[PDB]
This record gives C-alpha cells, structure tokens and sequence, in this order.
C-alpha cells in the first residue's frame, strides 16, 4: 500500500507566520535554529532576487541534513525546480566535470512559457502531387463538420508516407512540429472487411483546425540542449543527425549568452517568466578540489541560483592535497563565501518521539513498554539502529499473531541482529579474520 | 443568483463524474521554438566563405 | 438515464442497480432503482451509489445523513 | 536590456579612473586600491593602444581583496565592442581536448577582426502583388509596386523573390525588406510600420569576430556546428598558419582589422607546469592577447612538481610578467562597500545597525556582512517593517554562524564528527 524509507514523514518545516520554529510540527522535534534558518533560506528564495549565495548545512550522522534538505524540497512545491545531486556522481567520464557542474547549474533555472499550438484531424481524402510536379502533396482533411484540403512540405509528406496511411484513414496532424500520427481507419469501412487487424475509429468530432494554449513549464537546461543537438523526426535526415553524433558535447559561453539573450527577450515580450532553482549536492567533501577551485568562480557568476551543501567530516584534508587540511574538508577560499547552518543531535525523548511518529506513518503499534525499550537502545548504539530494527519488531508480533510489539519481540529482534558495535567487538575475538 | 449556482451545479455534476469539461488531454506537443541561433550565423559564414 | 425509461418499465432481468449521480434525488432514485425491482424477482437487489471525497457529491449525501435527507436547497463548503 | 541580478560584482561599472590616471577614491562602485586602480588604467592604455602585443602582467593578493573585482571594473571600463574573455583556471581541464590546443584556443579566441561591407537594401510599402506565370509551364513573371513616402514604383521580380514571396506569406499592404544579393525578405508591420525615404537605400553591414571562428570554418565543413556546440578539437597548426597569413594580407590591404582582446585567467596557482612552458612560449606571439593573471594563493607547491615555487607559479612565467598586489581595507573602506551594497540592494539598515554589520564585516571577513546585509531583509520585513535594525543584525549573526565560530566548535567536538581516519562516536551513553 504504502512506501516510505526513511522519509515521507516529512508535510513541510512546521513553521508560523512570524517564523517561530514549532516544537513539534511537521513531524519534526528540536533543531528550531536549524528550522528558523531553513525559513530564512525558504523567503530567501520566495524573493527570487537573490543569486549566486551559497549555504551549507554542518552536522554529523543521523542529525537531519538531508531530512532538512527534503523539508525545503517539499515545501519548495513542485514549480519551484528542485534538483538534489551527490557529490560522488559528479565525477563524469565522457565530459570534463566542470561542464557537468555547469549543466547541473543550467539545470536548476526554470521557466515558465506560454503557447499555442495548431491541430489538424480528419481523413485524407486525396494524396496526389500537385500538377509539371514536384515533391508537395495536397492532403484534404474531412472531420465530422471540418472540410479543408492542405498542400504540405516534403519533408512531412515523406513522414506521412512512411505512416503507411491511406484514403478513408483519420489522422491527427500538428501545424507547428509538423508530427504525423494515424488514428485509424473511419468506421463508415469497418463493414468493408468482414475481419481486419486494423481496429476502425469514428471521424474526429468538430472541425479540422483547432486551437488552445499551453502553459508548459522548461527549464533553460532544455532549451539549452534543444537547440545545441536535434530531438526527434520523422524523416529520415532527422535519425541521420542523431546517429551523426550520440555524444553528449559540452557548451560554448556564447551559446549560453545566446539563450540567456533570447530568453530575456521573451520575458521582456511579457509572457516568459524566470524562477530560480535550489541546488542540493549530497556530501560535498567527496569531490576534487578541482571543483572547489572551480566553484570559486561559478558561485560568482549571474545567473547561478542559490546551492545548499552538507557535509560529514570536521577537521580533515582536503581531496587533492596533502597538507590543506581544514574543517569540513573544504578548502577556506571557498568557506569564506559559505555560510553555514548549525545542526545538533538528539537526546532520548526526541529520539522516542522521532520513533514513535514514524511508527506511525510506519502504520505499526507499538505499545508503551516496547516503546521505552526503543528509547533505551535507540541511545547506546544510535537511533538509525532502533529505526531499522522497527520494521522487524513489527514482522516478529505479526508471526506471533499479535498486533502489538511487545518487549519480548524487540528482545528477540536484538538477540538475532547485531549493531556495527557488536560486529566489530566479535571482530576482535578472530581466528582468521571472523 | 441561484442560476449561477445550478449553472455551477452543472459543471461539477459534467466533471466529477469524468473529466468532460472540453476534454483536453494535452499531446505533449514539443516547442516549437523558431530562433535558429545558427540562422544569426549562416550569414557570418556565407560572408566569410 | 434518469428521464430515459427509469419511469414505468418492467425490467425483470438484473438485480442490481447502480447510480452514477443523483443531484435531486428525494423521489427519483427510488422509481429508478425500483425499475428493476419488480414481481419476477427471484434474488434481492443491490444498489450502488457513486460518490467522490471532497466534491459536492460528498458534501450532499453527509448533509442529507445529517439532516435524514429532507431536501438540499444550498450546497456549500 | 541586459538580463542582471544581484552579484558580488554587478554593482560596479566601470573603474573610475581620471585623465591622467587619477582614480576617485568612489567611482563607479569601484573604491580603495589607489595603486590597483592606477594599474588599470596603465593595463587600459594597455589595450586601446594596441601598438603593443604579447605582455603579461600579475596581479595577486589576499583573498577576498577584490581583485577579481578588479579585472570585472576593467572588464567593464573596456565596455561593448572590445573582445574580452573570462574564464578559470578549471575549465581547460578537459579529456576530449588536451590541455596545450585548448590553452592554444583560449589565446586564439581573445583577439577579434571587424569586417565592414556594403549591403543593398530596399525597402518600401507594397500596393499590390501581380505575379504573371503558366497554369502547368511556370514562366514566372512576379510584378509589385512598391511604395513609400516619396516614390510609387513597380517592381518586375524574377523568379527568386517571388518563390520567397509564395514561400512566406505576403499582403498588399505589408511592407518588406528586400536585399539584392541575398534575396531574403523580412516583414515586421502592417498599416504598424511607416517606411520613408529612398527604395535603394545604400547602407553598410559591419560584423565583428573573433579569429577563432574563422579557424573553426576553416577547419571542417562540420566547424559551424562545432562551434556552436563545442565539440572541435586538435586543429591542425598549417591552418593557423595560413589563416594568420591571410588576416596579415588583410591588414595591409584594409578591408578587414584587428582588436587585440583581452584574456583573463583565474587560479593560475593551480596550472600545470607544461601550461607555464606553453604560456611562456606563446608570449613571444605577436598575435598575443594582453593577458592578467589573478593568483589567490601564496607559496605554495607548483603542480606537477615537488618544489613550492613563491606565489604558486614558476619564476620562468614571473620573469616576463609584472607583478602588482593588492591590500587589506580599512573599515570606512568596509563601510563604503556595504553602504554600496545597500543602497544597490535596497537596504535600509539603521545607522547603529550599519556600525554594527560594519564591525561585523570587519572582524569577520567583507563576504560575511556582505550576506548578512542581504539576510537581514528578510529578517526585518518578516516582522513587517522596512527599515532593519540592530536586533535583526544580531539575530542574523547568531542564526548564521561564522567559519571561525564552526572551527572552534568543532575543535571541541572532534568526536561528533569523523576524524581524518574516519572515526565518528555516535552514542550518547559510554
Ligand atoms: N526533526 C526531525 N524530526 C524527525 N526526524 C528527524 C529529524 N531530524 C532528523 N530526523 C531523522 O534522522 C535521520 C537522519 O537524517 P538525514 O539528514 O537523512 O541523515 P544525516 O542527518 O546523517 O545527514 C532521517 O532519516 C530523519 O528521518
Ligand atoms: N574596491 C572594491 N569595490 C567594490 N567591491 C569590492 C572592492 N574590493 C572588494 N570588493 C568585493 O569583495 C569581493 C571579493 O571577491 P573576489 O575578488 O572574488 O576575491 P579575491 O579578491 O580573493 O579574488 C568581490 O566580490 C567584490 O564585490
Ligand atoms: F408501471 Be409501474 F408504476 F412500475
Ligand atoms: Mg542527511
Ligand atoms: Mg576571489
């Protein structure tokens, strides 16, 4: 029915409208500064004015970074575009990582377009050269009280051809892609044939032409590699193009000062619009220093929309270097244009509630000594412990035949599973390597 | 006015039921955008050739 | 439909009924579901009644329970 | 029209620097760094004299001094027209090109040509479009008047400009741009456009470019679209040689000239030993760009090899190169870039509010209060008032903490997160 791993409890921040941090909202318990801050980031980033700041999130395990990093994602909405990232995948082997860097900036800026595009529908009463000819073909399109005829580019008629259609066959035609798509044969032919693969359809309903806008929403990464390599088509220079280059190329400055120059003008025509984007990296410390240097310059630029980082290390070297050592594992140039938000971990009663609302969601019951149980383990070893161990417990009472976990059903769970504490401690006692 | 309540009634009895208010299901068509920024530069190219 | 034959006829041969949507339906259902209720009936007779969550079908059939469903003169929420 | 926001350097345009050199301690959003400034006028006089070819100079400093900065209000002092490039020292790291051909690029891409040439236009409103054919044997004959505010005058068309005229739809009363040699038409109104004077109007086309793109044609049939998207590579050097032969012939004849662009590189600290050869090498180009070097880093170990070369770069590439720095700033100098900020921003803030950010900026670092006048809007607009003060600075200040304040945390909570071995305690008991 459901699925949910280790998220999905998360509605939102759980902030007021004077951005006071709840105690418990949202599914969320302490970490108020961290959600007053994410607040700040969330009207930061309403104003859409600001560019090119950078804000880290600094804590260790288990301490909501990336919970934090999925409440703004779910509070962002979903035309807000919001891409998470991983600072391992980075890494690219067909293209330098600095293009990947950009492309995943470029990915980030979104915007709304408006449009209106031309369908055509009936049935193709004619298919003949025009007359002395060359290759145009007339078309006339017969829906049920549209009657128009159409002579049309070579190029489309080719895609028509090899669309295998025929008199007394509905189709569905656009003016402006120029797609051709069959619909069927008219039902006025299903008698013709006593048995047919082909399946008859009724003659479209209205008239041939039609109109009606689109508010389609592209981000500028789209546009970007729209007009850099060809998509799609139907005849057959298209696929030539394609197959000409499969290769994922990098992009030019000027092809981004040409899309930003369009993209300006359209909006200044006062119907494209521009919305920012949020840029979430995933263990920033694991990539080069090379990106850092490089970040140097792109967190400088224009255009670039807000990022946020996180990391899980302190005082440690740098990738890359040998004696640059420094917190977070991030080189100080950069640093000093990061700002950071404090994250702290969680004692016992949080760590219980945190456990109980996700049994919750978990749609599990857990009864109260049980539940002082999980709070007691949930603290020696770690609360991720406890939260692996819910599903199990639950499973154990399920074989039992009882709805309620019980102290005895966790007491098992814990007998026949080991932490990372007990595996290394019987890695001590070791015969060959046990 | 009432009229525009039972003209309202009217829509949502013609939608909830399926979604037949105009029934437009959008094709997906591409955009269609015509700039052609190699068309700012063909003409650089000609005058070079 | 509901003006169609869901008036007089003697249908005989179903024992279910199903209705897709009633907007005024202190009398007219009852005619319409008796339809198929009729002397040649040898099984009892299912009637389903189609509502949504949130829409004013919803809100119409919770304000008739609440009020024994007398008649809905404002639909509202 | 141009399409700007908000930056750490789009509040300056321009230097700012007198007649003889004299840079106002506030120009153009560019203040402090008399000596700097002075510089770049000298590396101004520079680049529009253009009698002089293939100098490096250095500028360096400590970090967040505005030397990049620096080279934005020079970029800007040159203005349009002038072909300047910016770029890192990252982007040249590449696996499809090899860093030699593409610092070869880099340097190819800065200098531009202007080419001037006469087009012939006309243009005017139409009255009426008559174009005589057969039903099945062609025999084109396309007839138009053409009009305007002082000639009415029919056209015979051949059979070019009427297969565009049935190409793109035209009516009597739209009006076209007609070019002879091309053949192109070009419709934007309708009686919306008020077209005047003459039908043969004889007026130029000037187009500048770099000499990249020419080597790019030049180079493959393909080079069109491989430029617009990047994908060259490894162009063979007779090329060079023969396209820098013909823009030489073109030179003394006149019909098209150079600029010599501008080149910016930045964390020269991190390039590679055989770039420094290469670099020291194409210097002695006369096709050489006036280039700066932008070297955030001190001594330290040049790549590629074991020894900690001063200031990250070997002294072969410092010997012909000049070298300025750049200095620290005082705090009225703290107190003017953040007034700057505010007034380019729209900040409000409380004069004790601005002492206060201004002593925060100082202690801390320029970036810092750079953001948290910038955080402070909303602060103070999520209470609902205009102006922000001092309480909102200080809930900034505590909110967002600082890169000092974080070491010193960590430093006492070294077991919180892991160590350099990768060793982390998790549990709260024991
Ligand atoms: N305020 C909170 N309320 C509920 N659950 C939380 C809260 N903070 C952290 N968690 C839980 O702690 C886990 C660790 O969060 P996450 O950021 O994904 O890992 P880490 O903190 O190690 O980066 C998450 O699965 C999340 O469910
Ligand atoms: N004289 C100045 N006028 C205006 N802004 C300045 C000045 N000096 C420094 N700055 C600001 O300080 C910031 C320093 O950034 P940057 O130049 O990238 O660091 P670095 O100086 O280490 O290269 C710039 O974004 C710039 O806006
Ligand atoms: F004919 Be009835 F009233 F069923
Ligand atoms: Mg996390
Ligand atoms: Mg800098």
């Amino acid at each position: 029915v459901t699925r949910t791993a280790a998220h999905t409890h998360i509605k939102g921040l759980g902030l007021d409208e004077s951005g006071v941090a709840k105690r418990v909202e949202g599914g969320f318990v302490g970490q108020i500064e961290a959600r007053e801050a994410c607040g700040v980031i969330v009207d930061l980033i309403k104003a859409k004015k600001m560019s090119g700041r950078a804000i880290l999130l600094a804590g260790g395990p288990s301490t909501g970074k990336t919970a934090l990093a999925l409440a703004i994602s779910q509070e962002l909405g979903p035309k807000v575009p919001f891409c998470p990232l991983v600072g391992s995948e980075l890494y690219s082997v067909e293209v330098k990582k600095t293009e990947t860097l950009m492309e995943n900036f470029r990915r980030a800026i979104g915007l709304r377009i408006k449009e209106t595009k031309e369908v055509y529908e009936g049935e193709v009463t004619e298919l003949t050269p025009e007359d002395k000819t060359i290759s145009h073909v007339i078309v006339g399109l017969k829906s049920a009280k549209g009657t128009k005829t159409l002579r049309l580019d070579p190029t489309i008629y080719e895609s028509i051809q090899r669309e295998k259609v025929s008199i007394g066959d509905v189709i569905y035609i656009e003016a402006n892609t120029g797609a051709v798509k069959r619909v069927g044969r008219s039902d006025a032919y299903a008698t013709e044939f006593d048995l047919e693969t082909e399946e008859y359809v009724p003659l479209p309903k209205g008239e041939v032409h039609k109109k009606k806008e689109i508010v389609q929403d592209v981000t500028l990464h789209d546009l970007d590699v729209a007009n850099a390599r060809p998509q799609g088509g139907q005849d057959v220079i298209s696929m030539m193009g394609q197959l000409l280059k499969p290769k994922k190329t990098e992009i030019t400055e000027k092809l981004r000062q040409e899309v930003n120059k369009v993209v300006a003008k359209y909006i200044d025509q006062g119907v494209a619009e521009l919305i920012p984007g949020v840029l979430f990296i995933d263990e920033v410390n694991m990539l080069d220093i090379e990106i850092f240097t490089y970040l140097n310059k792109a967190l400088e630029s224009n255009i670039a929309p807000v990022v946020v980082l996180a990391s899980n290390r302190g005082m440690t070297t740098v990738r890359g270097t040998e004696d640059v050592i420094s917190p977070h594992g991030v080189p100080p140039d950069l640093i000093d244009r990061l700002l950071i938000v404090r994250t702290l971990p969680y004692d016992k009663d949080e760590i219980r509630t945190i456990i109980e609302r996700r049994a919750t969601v978990e749609r599990l019951q857990v009864e109260s000594s049980a539940l002082d149980l999980l709070a007691t383990m949930g603290t020696e070893t770690s609360l991720r412990y406890a939260l692996q161990l819910l599903a199990p417990c639950g499973i154990l009472a399920q074989t039992s035949n009882r709805k309620e976990i019980v102290v005895n059903d966790v007491n098992e769970a814990k007998l026949l599973f080991l932490d990372a504490k007990r595996s290394t401690k019987i890695l001590e006692t070791s015969a060959n390597y046990l | 006015n009432f009229m525009s309540i039972v003209n309202c009634l009217m829509q949502l009895r013609k939608v909830c039921n399926h979604p037949n208010l105009f029934e437009v299901r959008p094709i997906l068509t591409s955009f269609v955008l015509e700039h052609c920024v190699a068309s700012d530069y063909k003409d650089v190219e000609r005058t070079l050739l | 439909s509901s003006r169609s034959g869901g008036l007089g006829i003697n249908l005989t041969g179903a024992d279910t009924v199903i209705f897709y949507d009633s907007d005024w339906n202190p009398a007219m259902d009852k005619q319409c579901q008796d339809r198929c209720h009729r002397i040649g009936q040898t099984r009892d007779v299912h009637i389903y009644r189609f509502v949504s969550e949130h829409t004013i079908e919803s809100n119409i059939l919770k304000k008739a329970n609440q009020k024994r469903q007398l008649d809905n003169v404002v639909i509202q929420e | 029209k141009s399409l700007s926001l908000i930056a750490a350097h789009s509040h300056i345009t321009g230097l700012g620097l007198d007649e003889n050199l004299q840079p106002r301690p506030t120009s153009e959003g560019m203040v402090g760094q008399l000596q700097a400034r002075r510089a770049a006028g000298v590396i101004l006089k520079m680049v529009q004299n253009g009698t002089i070819a293939g100098r490096a100079v250095l500028v360096a400093g400590p970090p967040s001094t505005g030397k990049t900065a620096l080279a934005m209000g020079v970029s800007q002092s040159l203005g349009k027209d002038v072909p300047f490039t910016a770029i890192a020292g990252s982007e040249i790291f590449s696996l499809e090109l090899s860093k030699t051909e593409a610092l070869t690029q880099a340097f190819r891409k800065s200098i531009g040509i202007k080419i001037k040439e006469e087009t012939e236009l006309i243009e005017g409103e139409v009255v009426e479009i008559q174009i005589d054919r057969s039903i099945t044997g062609g025999h084109k004959q396309g007839k138009l008047t053409i009009k305007t505010t002082d000639m009415e005058t029919i056209y015979e068309l051949g059979n070019k400009m009427i297969d565009g005229l049935t190409k793109e739809k035209v009516l009597a009363g739209d009006v076209i741009s007609i070019d002879k040699a091309s053949g192109k038409i070009t419709k934007l109104g309708r009686s919306v456009q008020c077209p005047e004077g003459e039908l043969q109007k004889r007026k130029t086309v000037v187009h500048t470019v770099s000499l990249h793109e020419i080597d790019v044609i030049n180079s493959r049939t393909q080079g069109f679209l491989a430029l617009f998207t990047g994908d060259t590579g490894e162009i063979r050097s007779e090329v060079r040689d023969q396209i820098n032969t013909k823009v030489a012939e073109w030179k003394e004849e006149g019909k098209a000239e150079i600029v010599p662009g501008v080149l910016f590189i930045d964390e020269v600290h991190m390039l590679d030993i055989e770039c420094f050869s290469f670099i020291n090498r194409a210097l002695e180009d006369e096709f050489a760009p006036i280039v700066m070097m932008a070297t955030n880093r001190g001594v330290s170990k040049t790549r590629g090899t074991n020894y900690k070369s001063p200031h990250g770069l070997p002294l072969d590439l410092l010997d012909r190169s000049i070298i300025i720095t750049t200095k620290s700033y005082n705090e009225q100098e703290i107190k003017t870039i953040l007034s700057i900020r505010a007034q380019e921003e729209e900040v409000e803030l409380s004069s004790d509010a601005l002492d206060l950010l201004t002593k925060t900026g100082v202690e801390t670092s320029l970036r810092y209060s750079s953001n948290l006048i910038s955080v402070a809007q909303q602060i103070a607009m999520k209470r609902k008032n205009n102006t922000v003060e001092v309480e909102d600075v200080k809930r900034a200040y505590l909110l967002f903490l600082d890169s000092a304040r974080s070491v010193k945390y960590v430093q006492e909570n070294e077991s919180q997160y892991i160590d350099d071995q990768g060793n982390v305690q998790i549990s709260i008991a024991k």
